[PDB]
């Protein structure tokens, strides 16, 4: 509870990158849900297609997947690792995706308390 | 100097391009506002690509991409 929800994606996408559990993309990210093993999805409200959100909110809800609301979709390309770093630590090449799906969690508890208390409050 | 440009390069042996429509999952999915998942194409019954990986629906057959299974 010491960390905010809008920054709660950061450390969990870092600790799950070491196990290759981040579905960059949209089609293969949605097909990970049809493997019935993914655990969370993030929708960026800065969107481009009205057809795009109404399918993914229909897929994640009926198969019991919650949601993390972050605004911008070029912003989500950083923590998935889809952006190339510069020499001193800046994303010199910005490539941002609008759908991020995790499959397996990292081995920690600094995010595994805050994502759980964000989960249980909307039940 | 000491060469000629010769203009004799003929690479005109055209390859393909991957024509993808914008988010082909909309070609794959169709959902009404009540929440129905209407998979418009067949699902392959193979062990490797079962229940998540969708087939093709051609003019006369079904067709896979992983194991290239075919029907009529
Ligand atoms: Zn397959």
């Amino acid at each position: 509870g010491v960390m905010d929800v809008n920054t709660a994606l950061q450390e969990v996408l870092k600790t799950a990158l070491i196990h290759d559990g981040l579905a960059r993309g949209i089609r293969e990210a949605a097909k990970a849900l049809d493997k019935r093993q993914a655990h969370l999805c993030v929708l960026a409200s800065n969107c481009d297609e009205p057809m795009y959100v109404k399918l993914v909110e229909a897929l994640c809800a009926e198969h019991q997947i919650n949601l993390i609301k972050v605004d911008d979709n070029k912003k989500l390309g950083e923590w998935v690792g889809l952006c190339k770093i510069d020499r001193e630590g800046k994303p010199r090449k910005v490539v941002g995706c609008s759908c991020v799906v995790v499959k397996d969690y990292g081995k920690e508890s600094q995010a595994k308390d805050v994502i759980e208390e964000y989960f249980k409050c909307k039940k | 100097k000491k060469r000629k440009k010769k203009s004799c390069t003929t690479p005109k042996k055209n390859k393909h391009k991957r024509k993808k429509v914008k988010l082909a999952v909309l070609k794959y999915y169709k959902v009404d506002e009540n929440g129905k998942i209407s998979r418009l194409r067949r699902e392959c019954p193979s062990d490797e690509c079962g229940a998540g990986v969708f087939m093709a629906s051609h003019f006369d057959r079904h067709y896979c991409g992983k194991c290239c299974l075919t029907y009529c």
